[PDB]
DNA sequence: GCAGACACTACGAGTACATA
DNA sequence: TTTTTATGTACTCGTAGTGTCTGC
């Protein structure tokens, strides 16, 4: 085959984690920028950041190492404290390589806040040790990496693909999903389903595979499972529909339903009405909901105070 | 009941396994790590004349260090613990045997799979070095029909590759290939010579340290490999 | 400095190779360089009616709210977000302001008060001494300055200027100049 | 090759000077501080048979202080350092000289410009007092025809105007005027007696301490004020 | 004035009562606690030849250890302190007395309201056990005709009802019922034998410990109940 | 016996959060 | 052409100062 299987594990988005730098689904320029690196043979100081989880960051790190036959220390970013940097990180850099192997240090998920000192400390560690080894950093939020590090490092941002890189990258993944179904023994009756999984989750390939796991429950991806993946989210639809229609009997009825977590429901409402209503009705929905929110918890009957929000909205909110 | 510097000794040890302990009437004490990584058991001199749950085992072992050897430990009329020293009396709590993690029964080992031994002297040389050498993971395998231990540093080589340390334990008589990997964190046992019985069935397996005084049984780790 | 051929090693190599972590410390500390706060990119987005670039970022409802408070034309919609702000999505709060504050422009300077921190001292030292609050402490300064010249009150009270109290009044060596000033012209 | 208590004890001291050392074949061992400010030299019974740089110096000796004296220290089959104990073995990482710094050549000492000595108890007092008085710098000069040392705290003392501590060594028989300033960081020498030897030419100079087991040369800072 | 092994023993103890001290010319010294809860006088074998205040009494006792026994303190060139070694000299800052807490009069204890005794051995057991059991309060009273000491955790006890520890001391030949209460952080006295003199007049009461080296007087807490 | 070395404590700085 | 409200609470990091356990 062309695919890697780890076979030591059952969790399937991790059974199939790519081995080389080729196996990866990356945008054009980035993938090349990576081959080019494994060509010149020695690895520069790199920071890899998503922030969407599961875009390949920590995979592309492990790969660069495989492709350079590097001697690697994989470390938990949250475990890398000042004494680690002084300690087994310096122990490592300074101790000798007769293999003629690029020494690479992978610091995975380095974006924590209290590591500010470990970070300032590394940025210096780099100047003294730079020629023994090299450092690949994985982060979700770059801002959690001190600016003096983003400086000395090549910073490659995953997750923001061009419009064409979106189109190809998904093709590559539809193909990849099908291949995993070949091995795991899943049958594909309707393919529109494998395309659904990929479009639906796109920036994140990890959930994208996971959702392949949970929807294979029966062992076939069929036209019915299509209906589930595709099917249209939020259950605030009943209230949104009643508000458009400006009726009460229905709204009056839904109030006691969401009386349970009011704090959550008010959020999901502000979220989904903001898109579905006119611009100057937007300025009002905040006044209406923002006030209703303030006085909640003063309000005696929560169910009723929720009804009073529904009526207030149906009148003033307008839209198509 | 009365506790002897010998047994107060074997307990400070079971404190490095579970912060608490369950001891029921008898000559026999067991404990197990809360996360099930380590199980200890022993038979003792001093005789245990009532049941009780001890939440703090290491701090009460700290408070029994302040009385005379003659001190008389009794359940308190009020159900806690009374330590009567000669000129003095101390009062220490009991928790219910629900909040201390007891094993059910004294887990019997299976028929072993391979067996070697280790001398007291050579246990010292391992523990004591691990600190310096940063050996946090070790492996019992065969080399030249003679079983060796191997120290590694798992953070430096995640792959257990550059072996920083080794100690040859005795001749290997049977014929099987194995790498058993033990986390230095589970090695909690006190020093001295142990008969070593290890067992493996596929994704099953365990290592029993059979001491003179107490027995120790330690979990292997998951990258452990073997055919048995 | 012996040996006279040492390929001068950088600040860092010396530190690390020799292993004195306090050298390592001055070295690391060298990169301290702390500012950030792209807050005005969000604020200016709300004034100049541009593309959001948010919820990906860290929003201060207070920064924004307050920055906009600089301009009387915004107040109606800053105020609105006051009474109603608590319990609005950090995002909702941004969507409102965008749909609210109409024109756009702002130049920087925020309003702060004048502190004669001579005078701030004298007031906090009356407030402490008599366990009365600030507004009364005021009346105090006036009837002392007016009558009794309050050098005496300043004289008796100087005893406790405790340097920690100073940590409350101003933030810098201007504080150590007061330490001396109240200890002086009574 | 094997190591002697004598040659081990000597070494740890050399560790305080540099976290490592570069040694080669001989009975002669040496380190220099990386910063260039301090250097040492010593000759011992035991005989060095292969060139090796170490890395954790204080560490190598730690392992040593565990195994027997019968410990034989070879070059590891992989270019590391292999150490052979009774029933066992240990590989210490072979360091990478890219990092390590030691003396290129043992540059020797110009004849003493002025000569004194310092008693065992007296070195001790200095050191242990520097702690409680926070002295980071000292000065050797002459007051009242005798050669003395002066402890100052450079952080509160710009100009070293205020003397917290002074050590009288016995009289000066020369006629020259000097004020010589060393950093307390760079005084690594071990206890026991030291003959002192001070050399200067106008913008450059040093001090050598000559003891029963070693020699040390620490460099003077800028604010040394001198003639000739 | 020079100071002996036996003299700095005390003072090292007095620093636990009050950070600094003010000693006056004579054979006698006292620190009193700042909060005024506890107080210590004693008489020594050395003579103080001038008045001085020491703000860091610990710090100073530390630098003393590092000088010879023969060492001579005396008022230094300016208002401040000087310790003259045979070979060297050390300066310590002389505190302005505004800065150190002085007792103000050698409190001449009343006639004992009850006398008992506590051994080097018992006091030892108390102080330590106090730690393990978080015992911050003790109350001395009569139990079955003997003078007992009791102790609790006034935090989780609050009523001083549940008794964590009981100590038998000696018996009580008088006929009166008293319960005397001391705050434990007020018990700071060097180990060994003390004659305990309890004294109470109504709402004022105290406890004097008469040691073979120094004397100690601790405040009784408000809760003390008695008939005297 | 001390001094040295290890382990555990605590405070200061940083960070982030929610209600007013 | 900018730039930090008040009151309480919680988690983590780092270091320095305290202890006890150990080795000539
Ligand atoms: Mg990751």
């Amino acid at each position: 085959s062309m695919i890697t299987v780890n076979e030591k594990e059952h969790i399937l988005e991790q059974k199939y984690r790519p081995s080389t730098i080729d196996e990866c689904i990356l945008p054009a320029f980035d993938k090349e920028t990576f081959k080019s690196i494994t060509s010149k043979g020695k690895i520069p100081h790199i920071i890899l950041h998503s922030p969407s989880p599961g875009t390949g960051k920590t995979t592309v790190a492990k790969a660069l190492c495989h492709d350079v036959n590097a001697d690697m220390m994989f470390v938990n970013g949250s475990d890398c404290k000042i004494d680690f940097v002084r300690g087994p990180l310096t122990n490592f850099a300074s101790a000798a390589s007769f293999d003629g192997r690029q020494k690479v240090i992978v610091i995975d998920e380095f974006d924590r806040s209290g590591l500010a000192e470990s970070q300032r400390h590394l940025r210096s560690f780099m100047e003294a040790y730079s020629s023994n080894c090299s450092i690949i950093i994985t982060a979700n939020n770059i801002d959690g990496i001190i600016k003096p590090l983003q400086s000395r490092c090549r910073v490659i941002t995953f997750g923001q693909p061009t419009d064409e890189d979106k189109i190809e990258m998904m093709k590559q993944m539809i193909r990849r999903l099908t291949e995993i179904c070949k091995h795991e023994g899943i049958a594909i009756a309707d393919m529109k389903v494998v395309a659904a999984l990929v479009k639906k989750n796109f920036p994140d390939f990890r959930k994208t595979i996971g959702e392949l796991d949970s929807y294979s429950s029966k062992g076939v991806l069929d036209a019915g499972i299509l209906s589930l993946v595709t099917n249209d989210r939020g259950a605030i639809d009943d209230v949104l529909e009643s508000l458009k229609n400006k009726d009460v009997k229905q709204l009056r009825a839904l109030a006691p339903k969401y009386a349970a977590d009011y704090s959550w429901f008010v959020g999901k409402l502000a979220e989904e009405i903001y898109s579905r209503v006119t611009p100057q009705s937007i300025i009002r929905m905040y006044e209406i909901v923002g006030e209703n929110n303030q006085y909640h918890g003063i309000a005696a009957n929560t169910e009723l105070h929720l009804a009073y929000l529904f009526i207030q909205l149906a009148c003033e909110m307008q839209w198509k | 009941m009365k506790l002897s510097k010998d047994t107060t000794a074997l307990l400070k040890n079971f404190a490095t396994i579970n912060s608490g302990i369950m001891l029921k009437s008898g000559q026999f004490i067991m404990t197990r790590a809360v996360n099930g990584t380590t199980y200890a058991e022993a038979n003792i001199s001093d005789v245990i004349d009532f049941d009780v749950a001890i939440y703090d085992l290491n701090g009460f072992l700290g408070i029994l260090s302040l009385v005379n050897d003659d001190a008389e430990i009794s359940q308190s009329e009020d159900g806690n613990i009374k330590i009567a020293d000669a000129r003095s009396t101390i009062f220490w709590p009991a928790a219910d045997p629900s909040t201390v993690v007891a094993p059910n029964k004294p887990i019997p080992f299976p028929v072993a799979s391979a067996v070697t031994e280790i001398k007291a002297e050579d246990l010292q040389q391992l523990l004591r070095v691990s600190r310096g050498l940063q050996i946090d993971t070790i492996a019992i395998t065969v080399k030249e029909g003679k079983i060796v231990i191997n120290g590694f540093n798992k953070v430096e080589d995640s792959a257990l590759t550059r072996v920083k340390y080794s100690l040859t334990l005795g001749d290997y008589d049977g014929e099987n290939t194995f790498n058993f990997i033990i986390n230095m964190a589970n090695m909690k046992m006190q020093p001295g010579n142990y008969k070593l019985l290890l067992w493996a069935k596929g994704k099953q397996g365990a290592a029993k340290f059979e001491g003179e005084h107490a027995n120790y049984v330690v979990a292997l780790e998951a990258d452990s490999t073997h055919d048995f | 400095s012996l040996f006279k051929d040492d390929i001068q090693l950088n600040e860092h190599q010396v530190a690390w190779y020799s292993k004195d972590w306090t050298a390592v410390q001055s070295a690391a500390d060298s990169f301290k360089e702390k500012a950030e706060n792209e807050f005005f990119e969000i604020i200016g987005a709300i004034n100049n009616k541009t593309k959001c670039s948010i919820a990906q970022k860290d929003y201060s409802k207070f920064m924004v709210e307050n920055a906009l408070s600089q301009f009387p034309e915004c107040m109606p919609a800053v105020y609105a977000m006051n009474l109603i702000g608590s319990g609005l999505s950090d995002e909702a709060h941004f969507n409102y302001l965008m749909a609210a504050v109409p024109r756009g422009k702002r130049y920087g300077k925020w309003a702060k008060l004048v502190e004669d921190s001579t005078e701030v001292l004298i007031i906090k030292l009356l407030a402490k001494r008599y366990q009365v609050n600030t507004n009364d402490a005021i009346n105090y300064k006036s009837i002392l300055t007016k009558n009794g010249k309050l050098p005496l009150v300043l004289k008796e009270l100087k005893g406790l200027v405790t340097d920690d109290f100073l940590k409350e009044v101003t933030k810098n060596v201007k504080e150590q100049k007061q330490l001396k000033k109240l200890a002086l012209e009574w």
